[PDB]
Protein backbone atom coordinates (compact mmCIF):
# COMPACT_ATOMS: atom_id res chain seq x y z
CA UNK A 1 0.00 0.00 0.00
CA UNK A 2 1.42 3.37 -1.03
CA UNK A 3 -0.52 5.43 1.54
CA UNK A 4 0.70 3.24 4.41
CA UNK A 5 4.27 3.60 3.11
CA UNK A 6 3.89 7.39 2.95
CA UNK A 7 2.68 7.44 6.55
CA UNK A 8 5.40 4.98 7.62
CA UNK A 9 8.08 7.29 6.21
CA UNK A 10 7.11 9.90 8.83
CA UNK A 11 8.24 7.73 11.75
CA UNK A 12 11.94 8.11 10.95
CA UNK A 13 14.44 5.25 11.11
CA UNK A 14 12.90 2.59 13.34
CA UNK A 15 13.05 0.07 10.50
CA UNK A 16 16.70 0.74 9.68
CA UNK A 17 17.82 -0.06 13.22
CA UNK A 18 15.51 -3.10 13.37
CA UNK A 19 17.12 -4.35 10.14
CA UNK A 20 20.59 -3.58 11.55
CA UNK A 21 19.82 -5.59 14.70
CA UNK A 22 18.54 -8.56 12.70
CA UNK A 23 21.58 -8.43 10.40
CA UNK A 24 23.87 -8.37 13.44
CA UNK A 25 22.13 -11.44 14.90
CA UNK A 26 22.35 -13.25 11.54
CA UNK A 27 26.08 -12.53 11.24
CA UNK A 28 26.66 -13.55 14.88
CA UNK A 29 25.04 -16.98 14.33
CA UNK A 30 27.54 -17.87 11.59
CA UNK A 31 30.33 -16.47 13.78
CA UNK A 32 29.18 -18.86 16.54
CA UNK A 33 29.20 -21.87 14.20
CA UNK A 34 32.62 -20.98 12.76
CA UNK A 35 34.23 -20.38 16.16
CA UNK A 36 32.84 -23.63 17.58
CA UNK A 37 33.48 -26.06 14.73
CA UNK A 38 36.33 -24.61 12.64
CA UNK A 39 39.12 -25.08 15.17
CA UNK A 40 41.25 -27.26 12.88
CA UNK A 41 43.60 -26.09 10.14
CA UNK A 42 43.66 -29.16 7.88
CA UNK A 43 41.04 -31.81 7.13
CA UNK A 44 42.52 -35.01 8.57
CA UNK A 45 41.67 -38.51 7.38
CA UNK A 46 41.84 -41.92 9.02
CA UNK A 47 43.98 -44.70 7.48
CA UNK A 48 42.13 -47.43 5.53
CA UNK A 49 42.87 -49.92 8.34
CA UNK A 50 40.12 -49.87 10.97
CA UNK B 1 2.98 17.72 21.52
CA UNK B 2 1.53 14.44 22.83
CA UNK B 3 2.37 12.72 19.52
CA UNK B 4 5.95 14.05 19.56
CA UNK B 5 6.41 13.13 23.24
CA UNK B 6 5.25 9.56 22.60
CA UNK B 7 7.59 9.21 19.61
CA UNK B 8 10.64 10.59 21.42
CA UNK B 9 9.94 8.42 24.49
CA UNK B 10 9.71 5.32 22.27
CA UNK B 11 13.03 6.13 20.55
CA UNK B 12 14.77 6.85 23.86
CA UNK B 13 13.46 3.59 25.38
CA UNK B 14 14.82 1.70 22.35
CA UNK B 15 18.22 3.36 22.87
CA UNK B 16 18.27 2.44 26.58
CA UNK B 17 17.33 -1.20 25.88
CA UNK B 18 20.07 -1.53 23.24
CA UNK B 19 22.59 0.00 25.66
CA UNK B 20 21.56 -2.51 28.35
CA UNK B 21 22.07 -5.46 25.98
CA UNK B 22 25.46 -4.09 24.86
CA UNK B 23 26.41 -3.59 28.53
CA UNK B 24 25.65 -7.25 29.22
CA UNK B 25 27.85 -8.31 26.28
CA UNK B 26 30.68 -5.98 27.36
CA UNK B 27 30.42 -7.27 30.94
CA UNK B 28 30.78 -10.85 29.69
CA UNK B 29 33.88 -9.85 27.70
CA UNK B 30 35.33 -8.02 30.72
CA UNK B 31 34.75 -11.07 32.93
CA UNK B 32 36.62 -13.20 30.38
CA UNK B 33 39.46 -10.65 30.28
CA UNK B 34 39.66 -10.61 34.09
CA UNK B 35 39.86 -14.42 34.09
CA UNK B 36 42.63 -14.28 31.47
CA UNK B 37 44.57 -11.69 33.49
CA UNK B 38 44.22 -13.81 36.63
CA UNK B 39 45.20 -17.08 34.93
CA UNK B 40 47.62 -16.28 32.08
CA UNK B 41 49.56 -13.29 33.42
CA UNK B 42 49.64 -14.34 37.08
CA UNK B 43 50.40 -18.02 36.48
CA UNK B 44 50.80 -20.82 33.98
CA UNK B 45 47.67 -22.36 32.47
CA UNK B 46 47.22 -26.02 31.57
CA UNK B 47 43.96 -25.31 29.71
CA UNK B 48 44.25 -26.13 26.01
CA UNK B 49 43.77 -23.23 23.53
CA UNK B 50 43.43 -20.87 26.52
Amino acid sequence: STECSNLLLQYGSFCTQLKRALTGIAVEQDKNTQEVFAQVKQIYKTPPIK
Amino acid sequence: IDRLITGRLQSLQTYVTQQLIRAAEIRASANLAATKMSECVLGQSKRVDF
